[PDB]
RNA sequence: GAAACUGCGAAUGGCUCAUUAAAUCAGUUAUAGUUUGUUUGAUGGUACGUGCUACUCGGAUAACCGUAGUAAUUCUAGAGCU
RNA sequence: UGAUUCAUGAUAACUCGACGGAUCGCACGGCCUUCGUGCCGGCGACGCAUCAUUCAAAUUUCUGCCCUAUCAACUUUCGAUGGUAGGAUAGGGGCCUACCAUGGUGGUGACGGGUGACGGAGAAUUAGGGUUCGAUUCCGGAGAGGGAGCCUGAGAAACGGCUAC
């Protein structure tokens, strides 16, 4: 319902309000990461292609790419991905979280969208002694190497 | 009229210090008190500095008149700063001590970051 | 239980570690390293409760930091470290160089040794086999694995190591007749020449010594050292010169030390 | 140098004796029937060039800044950095 | 080696090869080839892999445990005992699968039942022999409300880790 703008090209944000069922029909049943036009959602949003990706609820569950059911339903889940950063949850951990369907549909309350577009010398000495030492290694084989074989 | 004598005495200059066990004879004295035991023990030894001294552990045996303890004669204050426990560094008054409260300390401060 | 055991408690150390059971709960747990680790004696327990140096574990901690305390030919900072039979503990400061063996009750002296005699130390080999490409190795029991080995020196036998040239200079071939001392079980610590060694096929080698003046004793192969080739050791002994001694002998060595003054 | 990424430990400690009567356990074997971070020691050619001596360097990510849902929890989406 | 087609070598290949260092520290300090931080160079820290060692684990051989016959047969279609071939495991193995055989235990007490039964080192009492106990600070095993299933990791069927009932 409540969307956040926010631009990549310059690196502003802010956050709007839209509350008209023939403006936001064509915001529904689009799923994250699609460009929606924004001629319709708004006549002062012409040119602008707005892209709708994330975005969660009221509830707060967020949506869940590559999940299509307008639901709430509970997925187990790796740590550090989307909808799942549990921090200092014991490495290898899983939890079941309750996540939302990738298609936009009523009962959200934020919608994130974006816009497409807009109306040394050490190092140097490690190398060689690298070098050095394993040329020192090989001269150590051919020493010994033969000193045993002579007997 | 008390003495002190001290035995099993070892050098350490791993750790550059005169490691003893000293074995006061105080008659009549009740017991004596190691800021008192200090400064005889540098004028006996020479040390420059009745700093370094740190003496600890005493008993005072059953019938009174005789008590023991440790001595650790260092060379350089330099050293007993680095190779000493910092108590007794605070007890003869060359470091301080500060209180704790528990809570907060690392548990609840483990939740925002 | 679920993973290594990283605590060790003291009634459950090595009862030739001498630390008393009042102490406290722990012991050192000496890491894994080199040597037995059952056979071994925690740097820890070298200095603090034998040489005092220190007075508790810190005062160790800072003695080991300090990167005085050198073995072997280079120093060893862990504060749990394996050290065993024939091996050398050298300090630069104080100059002393120490060697660490048996003494005839079982237990470990460490044994002033001069310059000349810390130069090198002299351990046994477990056993020589070849490995990649068919250079032959041999392996010690103090872990130590040496490439190209001389065509005579075989399995059980003793090989003496510089800590500079890092490889042998000579060996004793466990035979009978050489010098050994056994360091394992009750007969630990005696020092004595093999007079008999019986093999019976499939189970421990038996090996029958006899000490510098007349006793005659047994042993499994595991726990018998060769020191040095014919009666003469190429180490220097302990203060008792491995002659483990009777109770009521070393009551009159007390008692004529007590008449003695 | 605080925060954070990375690495390691959290498989130890500790508590209890519920289940379990050749089972666990003790003494004694065996692994030539096996895995073992680590310690310690030793060890390691050719990456392509038609084996005729090496030949080029990628963004994104946390912490931070900013906009937020949720009543909510080391719950959680998105933009900008490195 | 007590014992091996062992250690190991050579060969023919084979892998969509894990690997064979794009890492980080100080102390500077001999000497010009273009006098150019210049020809350079040591002491370490970390890390990859192999072998051995060690810390161990996991299996595993023999002998040994209380009361009970108002517990004399138990096991076996669906693994019981063995064989062969394989699958899986880190690995042996009916651990599991397919086929085949008809076996395994028992009056020397199996199977079954009781245990207010974790085992042991040990505790109390003791002329000797014994009798009873041992939850408990040392060792080993097992559990984290009851079961079951897994991630990470060298190491867990972890519960001061997760998933489901
Ligand atoms: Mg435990
Ligand atoms: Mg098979
Ligand atoms: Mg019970
Ligand atoms: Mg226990
Ligand atoms: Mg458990
Ligand atoms: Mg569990
Ligand atoms: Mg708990």
């Amino acid at each position: 319902m409540k969307l956040n703008i926010a631009n990549p090209t310059t690196g502003c944000q802010k956050k709007v309000e839209i509350d008209d069922d023939m403006k936001l029909r064509n915001l529904y049943d689009k799923r994250i990461s699609q460009e929606v036009v924004g001629d319709l959602l708004g006549e002062e949003f012409e040119g602008y292609i707005f892209k709708i990706m994330g975005g969660c609820d009221k509830q707060g569950f967020p949506m869940k790419q590559g999940v299509l059911t307008p639901g709430r339903v509970r997925l187990l889940l790796h740590r550090g991905t989307s909808c799942f950063r549990g921090h200092g949850r014991r490495v290898g951990e899983r939890r079941r979280k309750s996540v939302r369907g990738c298609i936009v549909s009523q009962d959200l309350s934020v919608i994130n969208l974006v816009i497409v577009k807009k109306g040394t010398p050490l190092t140097l000495q490690r190398k060689r002694a690298r070098i050095a030492d394993k040329k020192k290694r090989i001269a150590k084989k051919k020493s010994e190497a033969a000193e045993y074989q002579k007997l | 009229a008390v003495t002190l004598r001290t035995r099993k005495f070892m050098t350490n200059r791993l750790l550059s210090r005169k490691q003893f066990v000293l074995e006061v004879i105080h008659p009549g004295r009740a017991n004596v008190s190691k800021a008192d035991l200090k400064e005889r023990l540098a004028k006996i030894y020479e040390v420059k500095d009745s700093n370094c001294i740190f003496v600890f552990k005493f008993r005072t045996h059953f019938g009174g008149g005789k008590s023991t303890g440790f001595g650790l004669i260092y060379d350089n204050l330099e050293a007993a700063k680095k190779f000493e426990p910092k108590y007794r560094l605070i007890r003869n008054g060359l470091a301080t001590k500060v209180e704790k409260s528990r809570k907060q300390i690392k548990e609840r401060k483990n939740r925002t970051k | 239980a679920r993973g290594l055991k990283k605590h060790l408690k003291r009634l459950n150390a090595p009862s030739h570690w001498m630390l008393d059971k009042l102490g406290g709960a722990f012991a050192p747990k000496p890491s894994s390293g080199p040597h037995k680790a059952r056979e071994c004696l925690p740097l820890i327990l070298i200095l603090r409760n034998r040489l005092k140096y220190a007075l508790t574990y810190r005062e160790v901690q800072s003695i080991l930091m300090q990167r005085h305390i050198m073995v072997d030919g280079k120093v060893r900072t862990d504060k749990t470290y394996p050290a065993g039979f024939m091996d050398i503990i050298s300090i630069p400061k104080t100059g002393e160089n120490y060697r660490l063996l048996y003494d005839t009750k079982g237990r470990f002296r460490l044994h002033s040794v001069r310059d000349e005699d810390a130069k090198f130390k002299l351990c046994k080999v477990r056993s020589v086999q070849f490995g990649q490409k068919g250079i032959p190795y041999l392996n010690t029991y103090d872990g130590r694995t040496i490439r190209y080995p001389d065509p005579l020196i075989k399995a059980n036998d003793t090989i003496k190591l510089d800590l500079e040239t890092n490889k042998i200079v000579d060996f004793i071939k466990f035979d009978v007749g050489n010098v050994v001392m056994v360091t394992g079980g009750r007969n630990t610590g005696r020092v004595g020449v093999i007079k008999n060694r019986e093999k019976h096929k499939g189970t421990f080698e038996t090996i029958h010594v006899e000490d510098a003046q007349g006793h005659q004793f047994a042993t499994r192969l595991g726990n018998v050292f060769t020191i040095g080739k014919g009666t003469k050791p190429w180490v220097s002994l302990p203060k008792g010169k491995g002659i483990k001694l009777t109770i009521i002998e070393e009551q009159r060595k007390r008692d004529a030390a007590a008449q003695a003054a």
